């Protein structure tokens, strides 16, 4: 297979646009002199998470490929927003299907399912990831981060933004280096050494509730606590998983390029042996995949579904095969919000093993006959493509040539996916394989009416972003491991438009000012993921031969209609099709 | 003119083929008794959709079986502002021609002029003063059409409005 | 060849000096405890650009030598300036010559020679650039950035900096992070979900005229496009190509160590074949230099010499070709600012294509004697060393400071060595420096106490000067969907002369706008327009030649005699040619 | 004085109760301290070694021993959750109103680490509710500051 390497990056709070423009791009034109370089791709997507894919010839020696990939990145590093590098950044050189998904659950029911991913992230994962083949680990789940959920009523009161908020964090969950008594180069005769000690980063909720925010004008103080609602939660809260339908979490491993598949499984199981005798009371490991005997579901809904109707979809495959195969079926192990297209709100996927080949006789009860009729029982589902599956037609990406925009791009497809539909003799199912815009709501802030009243654009800013979107502000530690502190608005102070006048920033004058002051909003269309294809903007379309066409006749029908298309839209073949 | 958002099969389909401009499947759907007002979760319905993305024969389908030419969206918006500020110089013809209201704000004191203003669509700003459209209406910032072509450095703007 | 890896960083409106003591100094530091390398040498010059290259043994895994020097790199990398950090340092593997290029002209003429270099730089670089076995590639103009001229004036009677240009530009050309509506976790029973969309960057002149940089006391407003002309151009203004004689740009295209050049080549052409039908009208392609049926010409000034009399000469040099030679030559592709010392204003070069071999009939019409010929009629060009040549028996010496002696004092031993060289026409033949002399330089103090006293910050000071008179890369725009840079300079204009100094204001902390000339004093200086360093001191390369039938061993013997008579504390060593 | 002292100093830090009471019969200075003036009576405290507290007592270690910044073995066991040596000192004599170097007595300690028990022994022993420390803060104070509701129903 043409090894890939696959770069991810993050931008808590960022939109496609924001991701493809801060990063995506800056990455791309910054990927050169890296040799057997085929072809690149990107997806930049609204869960503010981008990925970039750089497929290699046929025999590139992938350790080579990945070193050159990782020193350009490292170059290119002081480019990109703060907010992404100091997320992490990562690199990795892995076959693009799992290998095996570790599930873990608690058999007394005594931990819920955020519990057990954090349990997961924090004891278990870190070990995995550094096991020799371990090209890449999912988890299904987030680790915990101190959460300071923010509450913009008792702000106002006070007179204090969530900049405020920021800034009283880093002073006070802060970790300080201070020398030593004694220390030296010491004065003669010193007979004492000794570390200072100042401050130390903060461990538990009880810490950050009584940060010191300020002392009123009668000497009340005001804690962190009396405007923010102060937790332990997911970084995220975007991935949740289950277990024959019970909480769950675990960790997904794809094999690194050219590791042995055998091999890698069991040193995975002999460090999860490692850690077992040391859970909690009630943890236990379940084996829901490892690669018959097992399959996948793909849960796919439209862009702008919500995680609810995900989880509807995904009840509804999972009581399929703990019902109706419920004879042929062990285990479902099934995630809302990470599917086949990785991360988003829209996504699942299902991961099934089946009880011993022995005991499911019959042509009838095997791999391929269940995945079959599953896909049958699934496809009067509504607004979802589902389908079950194991791990070819056509990969055409149409391309931006010209600086057309994402709008005249859309459109180009549009022509080409009518086009295509009039010859169903020679086409079949040409569809685009990303996802369609949506709404989204666009606020201008009024930089006279700001400047008039003295408000300062990076408080407007800080305090919609860190809000609304969530910001990362520092580290601290969490039963001995160093996790996240995140600050964010609390779930009902960030639902609806009403709530973005009630949030309220103070002017130079110390004057508080609500937020419909200084801004007018509306409802717009754009897109929830951007694709790129060799550094231009790009839509990739799936298709195949209609029956009784060969794939060239069709590839070739397919670049004819292509030739029609307006100026400065060209295409490529990728994947399967170069 | 909010009009309440039922996800009721044949208004959602009807609220996809107007966005999409399957002219015919709205055909078909508004003659299968669809809602012809049905909104998303937005408050657009699909005059609003069929406005934004340019598509006329649909618009003129659903004007013809009693669409809501006024429809605001939960901003206060309507189909014409969308036309207005996208361009759409046929639609925002048959829009007023059917009662649109020329002058309407939404929750920001915007009105479709100042769209048009703001893109520097000419025809359209000429249209609108044509229905009645009040050259000196003001937003939320006090911001005038003029204010906007100064703003924007838009000489031919200007001179339209005089 | 023995292979080598270079290191290159560019710092806006830095001197030599500044480069080395900021950029090059700390860089070298790290370069130690690297497999195979035989030696390194840099050179650091006032465009503001470093370049260091490391020499590794034949048969060095080029791979390997590339990801040992960047792994030294990046120990000295969060010591660097983040104006050098921001424009990408970046570390190659390449041969030190041209491969080809890629001409690209517009036979309509309706594009100007800046337009055509944005082109290629948008549409066509990268490309070329992830080519498998492309080393360098080399880009014949700028692409275009939004450019903010300032007019001092009017900054001044506003009340504003530059800094007040650059702090507005930063927080009005913003792409916000700004969450969503509904988003995770919500609360139960959410059914709207949409991103929030606050600024995003600004994609056009008239965008960026109407960035609000105050708001007066009266109501009234200042925008930028009050204070400074707006328009796209040039990240910078220094390289500028012709196609007989013809507006143009190009790609200078070097091979990868160990690369296949046949092969490259081919994989280059099927690129731009992809290109090509999406060019607007008029734009062409040419090939003027593919590697004999061609040559080159360099062109070298003195240092201190403006673009228009490399210019002067380079007209020359392309008026003989097309001329003189005329029945011989296909084609001459010139560039003004680029050369084989690489980027300069002192420098040019000519790639020159010659017709068919069978349209050449005789000796004297094969490229030995046309480059003979060339040579001969450029030997009497006044102040300036200009040959034609096709693609040994030298030598190459580096004089070295050993002691911290200091630039003055190596180039009065440099001379030392080169007058008692010149004494020996017996032995050595033109034995000369291979860089560049120093020049006036426009030295001015900040006097601290007196900004003190005023309330003038020494980084308001810094930013004015430097954003005025070197530019300042502020941060970036997205031009017809692509990431491109934003920079603000002075209008040509107002940073022509040393009186103009005086015409810049800073804003005190009390409001008041004080002139340059109150907290500031100047003098004409000389100083360097390019250091060089071997294996990390300073050094002054020199080259010569052993005189008719004397062996390179006994040149390079006397060499080191006269070496030994001077000042303690100067060393050498031989590289290149001269190191076996 | 002694080398012992200096044994001593380690067993007790150390936990090591036989060591303790062999070097205290040969003599070793009971009230030996080390550079930041802890006696082996502030070491048994804060490292929770009981019986070397006991047996220290009773061999002359002095109850109300100060290190350089004013603590003294009370403070520490207090501080650590130490409930049984909190008793032990104050059974034997221990200043319960002993303020530190920045007026920090046990009971502002015990009731900043919300050791309840503690709390309540010293108040019996007559701790000064009140005691306020060169910020001016009593145990009450820390008590709300750090919403330890069950600590400010005791004060």
């Amino acid at each position: 297979a043409p090894p890939a390497v696959t770069i991810s990056a993050s931008y808590p709070g960022a939109d496609a646009k924001t991701v493809q423009d801060t990063v995506t791009q800056v990455i791309e034109q910054n990927m050169n002199g890296i040799d057997n370089l085929m072809y690149m791709s990107s997806n930049s997507d609204s869960t503010g998470t981008v990925q970039i894919t750089l497929t290699f010839e046929s025999g590139t020696d992938a350790d080579i490929a990945q070193v050159q990939v990782q020193n350009k990145l490292q170059l290119a590093m002081p480019l990109l927003p703060q907010e992404v590098q100091q997320q992490g950044v990562s690199v990795e050189k892995s076959s693009s299907s799992f290998l095996m998904v570790v599930g873990v659950i608690n058999t007394d029911g005594t931990m819920t399912q955020e519990d057990i991913s954090d349990y997961v992230a924090a004891n278990m994962k870190d070990a995995i990831s550094r096991t020799s083949g371990v090209g890449d680990v999912q988890l299904f789940g987030s680790q915990y981060a101190m959460r300071i959920w923010m509450n913009p009523n008792e702000l106002n009161k006070f007179q204090l933004t969530p900049v405020d908020v920021i800034t009283a964090i880093k002073a006070q969950n802060a970790q300080v280096a201070a020398g030593q008594l004694g220390g030296t180069p010491p004065v003669k005769g010193q007979q004492l050494n000794a570390s200072i000690i100042a401050q130390t980063r903060l461990t538990s909720t009880e810490e950050f509730g009584k940060i010191l925010l300020k002392v009123n004008q009668d000497g009340s103080r005001v804690l962190l606590r009396d405007v923010a609602k102060i937790e332990l939660g997911g970084e995220n809260y975007d991935i949740i998983a289950e277990f024959n339908g019970q909480p769950a979490s675990g960790l997904g491993i794809k094999l690194a390029t050219g590791a042995n598949a055998l091999d890698t499984a069991a040193a995975i199981r002999a460090e999860l042996a490692k850690m077992e005798p040391f859970f909690p009371s009630g943890l236990k490991i379940v084996y829901p995949y490892d690669t018959q005997g097992v399959f996948m579901t793909m849960v796919q809904l439209p862009a702008g579904a919500t995680q609810e109707r995900t989880q509807k979809v995904l009840n509804e495959v999972t009581h399929y095969y703990l019902t109706k195969e419920k004879n042929n079926v062990e285990s479902v192990f099934a995630v809302n919000g990470f599917g086949f297209a990785g991360r988003g709100q829209n996504t699942g996927i299902a991961f099934v093993s089946l009880k011993d080949w022995a005991d499911r006789p019959g042509e009838e009860n095997k791999v391929e006959a269940i995945t079959m009729r599953a896909t049958r029982a699934f496809s009067q589902i509504k607004d979802a493509m589902v389908f079950a599956f194991n791990l070819t037609g056509f990969d055409f990406e149409l391309i931006d040539q010209a600086g057309l925009g994402h709008e005249k791009l859309t459109q180009a497809r549009n022509q080409l996916l009518a086009e295509a539909a009039k010859h169903p003799d020679m086409l079949t199912s040409v569809r685009p394989n990303g996802l369609e815009d949506t709404p989204q709501f666009k606020i201008d802030i009024d930089q006279e009416k700001a400047q008039a009243l003295g408000v300062s654009i990076n408080d407007i800013n800080t305090t919609l972003g860190a809000a609304w979107g969530g910001s990362y502000v520092n580290d601290f530690i969490d039963r001995g491991r160093v996790k996240k502190v995140y600050v964010m608005s609390e779930a009902k102070y960030r639902m609806l438009p009403d709530d973005i006048g009630d949030w309220y920033v103070r002017a130079a004058d110390g004057q508080m000012v609500p937020f419909s002051a200084f801004s007018s909003s509306r409802w717009e269309y754009g897109s929830p993921r951007l694709e790129r294809y060799n550094g231009l903007p790009s839509m990739e379309i799936l298709g195949q031969a209609a029956p009784g066409k060969s794939t060239g006749e069709a590839m070739e029908l397919m670049e004819q209609l292509a030739s029609k298309l307006p100026t400065g839209v060209g295409y490529d073949w990728t994947g399967m099709s170069y | 003119h909010h009009h309440h958002h039922h996800g009721s099969d044949l208004g959602k389909k009807l609220l996809e083929a107007a966005r999409a401009g399957r002219d015919d499947e709205v055909r078909i759907l508004m003659a299968n008794g669809a809602d012809v007002n049905a909104a998303d979760v937005v408050g657009w319905t699909p005059l609003h959709l069929a406005a934004y993305w340019g598509h006329l024969e649909i618009v003129e389908v659903l004007l013809k079986n009693g669409a809501d030419v006024n429809a605001y969206d939960t901003l206060g918006s309507t189909p014409l502002h969308l036309a207005a500020h996208f361009g759409h110089l046929e639609i925002v013809e048959v829009l007023l021609k059917n009662g649109a209201d020329v002058n309407a704000k939404d929750d920001n004191g915007i009105t479709p002029l100042h769209l048009a203003a703001n893109r520097g669509h000419l025809e359209i700003v000429e249209v609108l003063l044509k229905y009645g459209a009040d050259v000196n209406a003001q937003d939320k910032f006090g911001k005038t059409a003029f204010d906007i072509s100064i703003n924007n450095g838009n000489e031919d703007l200007a001179e339209i409005l005089q």
